[PDB]
RNA sequence: CGCGACCUCAGAUCAGACGUGGCGACCCGCUGAAUUUAAGCAUAUUAGUCAGCGGAGGAAAAGAAACUAACCAGGAUUCCCUCAGUAACGGCGAGUGAACAGGGAAGAGCCCAGCGCCGAAUCCCCGCCCCGCGGCGGGGCGCGGGAAAUGUGGCGUACGG
RNA sequence: AAGGCUAAAUACCGGCACGAGACCGAUAGUCAACAAGUACCGUAAGGGAAAGUUGAAAAGAACUUUGAAGAGAGAGUUCA
RNA sequence: CGCUGCGGUGAGCCUUGAAGCCUAGGGCGCGGGCCCGGGUGGAGCCGCCGCAGGUGCAGAUCUUGGUGGUAGUAGCAAAUAUUCAAACGAGAACUUUGAAGGCCGAAGUGGAGAAGGGUUCCAUGUGAACAGCAGUUGAACAUGGGUCAGUCGGUCCUGAGAGAUGGGCGAGCGCCGUUCCGAAGGGACGGGCGAUGGCCUCCGUUGCCCUCAGCCGAUCGAAAGGGAGUCGGGUUCAGA
RNA sequence: CGACUCUUAGCGGUGGAUCACUCGGCUCGUGCGUCGAUGAAGAACGCAGCUAGCUGCGAGAAUUAAUGUGAAUUGCAGGUUGAUCAUCGACACUUCGAACGCACUUGCGGCCCCGGGUUCCUCCCGGGGCUACGCCUGUCUGAGCGUCGCU
């Protein structure tokens, strides 16, 4: 049927927690190269460049 | 001679006629071809033919036409042909004038209170 | 002939009549299994068909 | 019946007409997977209803 | 004698074809169609047969006056006008 | 990326819409590539083909150096038919191999007074492209 | 009053049903006039009706027709809302006055089973499921 | 008797119009079951549902309170969240079951009859003139015809006038 | 109260025209990917299928040979 | 363990051959299963971390499709009956001709029609399929042909009946009813007036007035009932 | 060794599973939201050089005109001052069908006007236009021991 329960809802604190926990493990090089990403010539790992 | 519609709309009409039957005839005796093992060369004429006698067909008829909705140009009632012919439920709308008739009354209020242009502060 | 299934005897004589200027005795007509109208036009004593079919070319 | 009304005939003569095997010429068309007609009705078989 | 031996007098139509819908359903003693009910103004249509009504509805037949409404709309059926000439 | 939402990107879309053209856009997905020597004498990439145009297969077991004019272009099969591509048959007759245009480079355009007319509009849009751009 | 035309009597159902004679019409009587006046004038458009007199046999009633092509309707501002083709046969859909009553609807307490458009629109959302996307 | 009004009522291939039939997903008005559940079954339930009949529209219907309330009060209709599986109904069994307040979407209000004033101040149609004339309309001129005093139009409708 | 009108928010398994999919992939998905509401069945109301794929391109096997022929043996086409 | 799809990931695999299928090949796992080799095939596929489910068949007198054993078997036995020679032909128990012997035996196995069938009619050609053996034949197949009316039927009439309008009923589609609650005749004669056309002669045409009227139930209902009037000879491959 | 039977494998048949394809569905969403007495929906019959179905079309019949496009269509033939496609606003649109002169056999009318037929003299033939029901406004002709008025 199509009123079948497609979509869920997730609290709002445990989606913003998550974005953290995202955020967090990209600043950490073991875990992006684990990730597959060839990263092994980067300058840092919190990659920042300027705004223009 | 490729009979061309551009070629017709010049000529008057009983001369049209003249040039009607004329492929009239041509056609009856392509068709006698046609049972007669006639070549195959005429047999494909048949083709050219009936389409150029549509042709003289559709601009007598055209020509025709407007010639009478020409005379009914100005006068109040005329053929069913000739009223605009578009979907009998939007036949049977108001006119383009009777649905802007406004009551005496309904006027005095729009000259009386118009709609404003206005604006409210921070 | 084979004239359209909607012509009558009348109109088959008269239009023989005009079309090849010839005059005619009776008109016999039939409708075919297939559905066309098929007409047998004698012609009056004074025109040999024969002749007639050779001008509207069938021989 | 030898008694038929004009509706009748009229209508015997078009299924008459639409017996006819497909001409040899159409499979020799691009995108043609017709290979024979497929609404052939036989007098004896089929009964055309009626 | 119910079964092969009475097959053999059938031979008097009660139907024969209606002028209106085509089907071969109209009863020649009763005068009316089973099928669309031709003498009644209104046309014959059920709802306890679904089926019944996709096989005859207004999208079947060649809708040769009212394909032509569903192009003239895109347009607004505007009327009198020709496109301008070369 | 395509961001129309009224262009549509479904595969069984595309392939439906391409194997029903009708002629007149038959005769558009028939295009070819103009060789380099005429692509900048007209600056035009690509041009619908003709019937008697002068032609190179590139692509295909008949590529080669060889010029050879279009005999017909058979728009049904999406296909034309060089003049000298063809093939031997079991009897001894000869039978045009098709091409498909988009493996084909033109060498030589049949001009005319509607292809030169072309010809043109598709260099007057190519250059706004360059000074809208620069 | 009505009595339900079934052939001597035979409601094949549950005793609930059996009732054959003491049934009466949902409409009035003055409602199934204005029907009968505006399908026999099809053209016209009922307006409203008036009882004018009564026995123990009939009720006459006096129905209002407007004919919506004539200019002096067509052409008059405050009537020409009648010419609009949403308003065809209005006592078969019961707008009239007389049509209305029967319907039972209005403001307040006493006319709940009728919230929404009609008793059906009530009855429809309130007997629909209104499944969410994330319930 | 005659003649003429008027009122009722007829006949026209009278002049000009309009209605019918289709579709029917959605909508409005009726009509309206029984499987089923109750571990049987008759009230209930299924259900104002299916079938049946009529009528529409691009939406329909509803709608500017003979309302809700009992507050220090709200303020047309429709829709959503909630009220609430609640008050209530019910062999008080199985089961059935709203509303107000509150938060939103949207938001728009109006017209007659009557009561009275104005010399019917009103409307339709024919003929002529002008303007446009595939939504036959505007203006003018007609001791041209008709409707209308058994009531047309303007003012004016409960927020008062 | 017992007369009337009124947009918007709302509904839409039909129609016209589009877009998309954690869907089905020819016994599935619509009954129907195909000359499908077709063939066919029934007096009728109605019931109602099966059936997609050569190859890149017909280049669809010239010619020889046995046979009345269907069919074979060679030869040939093709990456096959 | 296995199936299908999705988000990630394997600088994964693949026209130097993917999926699938076959296998007396080599092995792994208690097992579900899996990995190699070989063959076939011709264009896509898989591992791992998560996600999702129309996810695993031996059964349901299961559903659809296919194929066996039975089995070269039962069977091709109702209505007396065939034989010789020839021709055509690749080919004859079966076709055709001739002869012979028989049957139907005028309540026919004959000659014509109605209903029904719908091209089966006729000719030429073919022998794939079909005609439960065969076929040189056919009602099969493929090409073409063929149905002629004042007088024969239909058409007209009414029958048992069917069925509109008026009317009545009905929520309503509609129904009842057929002379019943009806202003139900659009005709005719003559006269009078006006008018026209053709030698406006005389007649025809028309309008108006007058005069007269029983009509009586619209309409449908018979290819056997009612119903004016065609017969003889000849002619075609098939129509008289 | 045989024949027959059984098992396994190769090859070949029968059969059409599997796999891979997909101009089809299914579901959700968006915009629009338009039939008909000016004859709809539906039905029938016709229309192509060779054409049965499907598709398209209506005796102007696989289409005419117009505009855009700019050299094909194609199974085989034939034949740029615009082929072919698309669009579609002009024109046309057979017979049934609400279906409309009456009937449903396509059967019988009636009226008016033209042309043969006359030489309007009645016919006959052909052609054209009309001839349905309900209802509205108006017109005309009427009816009534209905209510009156005047002679």
């Amino acid at each position: 049927k199509t009123w079948r329960r497609w979509h869920r809802r997730v609290n709002t604190t445990q989606k913003r927690y998550a974005i953290c926990s995202a955020l967090a493990a990209s600043a950490l090089p073991a875990l992006v190269m684990s990730k597959g990403h060839r990263i092994e010539e980067v300058p840092e790992l919190p990659l920042v460049v300027e705004d223009k | 001679a490729k009979i061309k519609a551009r070629d017709l709309r010049g000529k008057k009409k009983e001369e049209l006629l003249k040039q009607l039957d004329d492929l009239k005839v041509e056609l009856s005796q392509l068709r006698v071809a046609k049972v007669t093992g006639g070549a195959a060369s005429k047999l494909s004429k048949i083709r050219v033919v009936r389409k150029s006698i549509a042709r003289v067909l559709t601009v007598i008829n055209q020509t025709q036409k407007e010639n009478l909705r020409k005379f009914y140009k100005g006068k109040k009632y005329k053929p069913l042909d000739l009223r605009p012919k578009k979907t009998r439920a939007m036949r049977r709308r108001l006119n383009k004038h009777e649905e802007s008739l406004k009551t005496k009354k309904q006027q005095r209020k729009e000259r009386l209170y118009p709609l404003r242009k206005y604006a409210v502060k921070a | 002939f084979i004239v359209d299934v909607k012509a009558n005897k009348h109109q088959i004589k008269q239009a023989v009549k005009k079309l090849y200027d010839i005059d005619v005795a009776k008109v016999n007509t039939l409708i075919r299994p297939d559905g066309e109208k098929k007409a047998y036009v004698r012609l009056a004593p004074d025109y040999d068909a024969l002749d007639v079919a050779n001008k509207i070319g069938i021989i | 019946s030898s008694h038929k009304t004009f509706r009748i005939k009229r209508f015997l003569a078009k299924k008459q007409k639409q017996n006819r095997p497909i001409p040899q010429w159409i499979w020799m068309k691009t995108g043609n997977k017709i290979r024979y007609n497929s609404k052939r009705r036989h007098w004896r078989r089929t009964k055309l209803g009626l | 004698t119910k079964g092969t031996s009475s097959f053999g007098k059938r031979r008097n139509k009660t139907h024969t074809l209606c002028r209106r819908c085509g089907s071969k359903a109209y009863h020649l003693q009763k005068s009316t169609c089973g099928k669309c009910g031709y003498p009644a103004k209104r046309k014959r249509k059920y709802n306890w047969s679904a089926k019944a009504k996709r096989r005859n509805t207004t999208g079947t037949g060649r809708m040769r006056h009212l394909k032509i409404v569903y192009r003239r709309f895109r347009h607004g059926f505007r009327e009198g006008t020709t496109p301008k000439p070369k | 990326m395509k961001f129309n939402p009224f262009v549509t990107s479904d595969r069984s879309k595309n392939r439906k819409r391409h194997f029903n053209a009708p002629s007149h856009i038959r005769r558009k997905i028939m295009s070819s590539p103009l060789s380099k020597e005429l692509r900048q004498k007209y600056n035009v990439r690509s041009m619908p083909i003709r019937k008697d145009d002068e032609v190179q297969v590139v692509r295909g077991h008949y590529k080669g150096q060889q010029i050879g004019k279009v005999v017909q272009v058979y728009r049904k099969k999406y296909v034309i038919y060089i003049e000298r591509v063809q093939r031997e048959k079991a009897n001894g007759t000869t039978v045009h191999v098709g091409i498909h245009p988009s493996k084909v480079v033109i060498t030589r355009l049949k001009l005319d007074k509607d292809r030169k007319k072309i010809l043109e509009r598709k260099a007057k849009s190519r250059q706004v492209g360059k000074e809208k751009g620069k | 009053g009505r009595k339900r035309p079934v052939p001597k009597g035979a409601t094949y159902g549950k005793p609930v049903h059996h009732g054959v004679n003491q049934l009466k019409f949902a409409r009035s009587l003055q409602s199934v006039a204005e029907e009968r006046a505006g399908r026999h004038c099809g053209a016209l458009r009922v307006l409203n009706s008036y009882w004018v007199g009564e026995d123990s046999t009939y009720k006459f009633f006096e129905v209002i027709l407007i004919d919506p092509f004539h200019k002096a309707i067509r052409r008059n501002p405050d009537t020409q809302w009648i010419t609009k083709p949403v308003h065809k046969h209005r006592e078969m859909r019961g707008l009239t006055s007389a049509g209305r009553k029967s319907r039972g609807l209005g403001k307040g307490h006493k006319f709940h089973h009728t919230i929404g458009g009609s008793r059906r629109a009530a009855w429809r959302r309130r007997n629909t499921l209104q499944l969410h996307r994330y319930r």
